């Protein structure tokens, strides 16, 4: 039986815009998606442990 | 070479370390690419 | 009671038996991995 997944780690910044700059001040636009994203995947490594 | 600095190679914008290869291009070759398209290596224009 | 303990003995020895031999009884443990794999590398492939 499983029990447990991988807590994986997602950065926004590093994979949408990498190392542009611009992108990274665009990308603030676009609200709390990333915050919404980081909380959802450590939620899911909590629930892991 | 070995900082972090902002490059431009023929227009290939980026920032990252530039260190010594240790890959074997052939001669024909001259940028190399990783998983994702994302450049990995370059050989200097300048010296090859 | 010997008996019951042979048996059960006999049916640990098989137990180790069978994993060693079937490399596939664990499946439904590497299912997890590889789908964290995959999910990862399609992520990863999408950037291109
Ligand atoms: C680049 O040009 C300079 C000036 O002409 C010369 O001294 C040098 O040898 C050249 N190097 C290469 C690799 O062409």
């Amino acid at each position: 039986l499983p029990v447990s997944m991988t807590k994986t780690s997602v950065d926004c910044t590093m994979y949408i815009c990498g190392d542009s700059t611009e992108c990274s001040n665009l990308l603030l636009q676009y609200g709390s998606f990333c915050t919404q994203l980081k909380r959802a995947l450590t939620g899911i490594a909590v629930e892991q442990d | 070479k070995n900082k972090c600095v902002n490059f431009n190679f023929n227009g290939l914008k980026g920032t990252g370390v530039l260190t010594e290869s240790n890959k074997k291009f052939l001669p024909f070759q001259q940028f190399g690419r990783d998983i994702a398209d994302t450049t990995d290596a370059v050989r200097d224009p300048q010296t090859l | 009671q010997k008996l019951i303990a042979n048996q059960f003995n006999s049916a640990i020895g098989k137990i180790q038996d069978s994993l060693s031999s079937t490399a596939s009884a664990l499946g439904k443990l590497q299912d997890v991995v590889n789908h964290n794999a995959q999910a990862l590398n399609t992520l990863v492939k999408q950037l291109s």
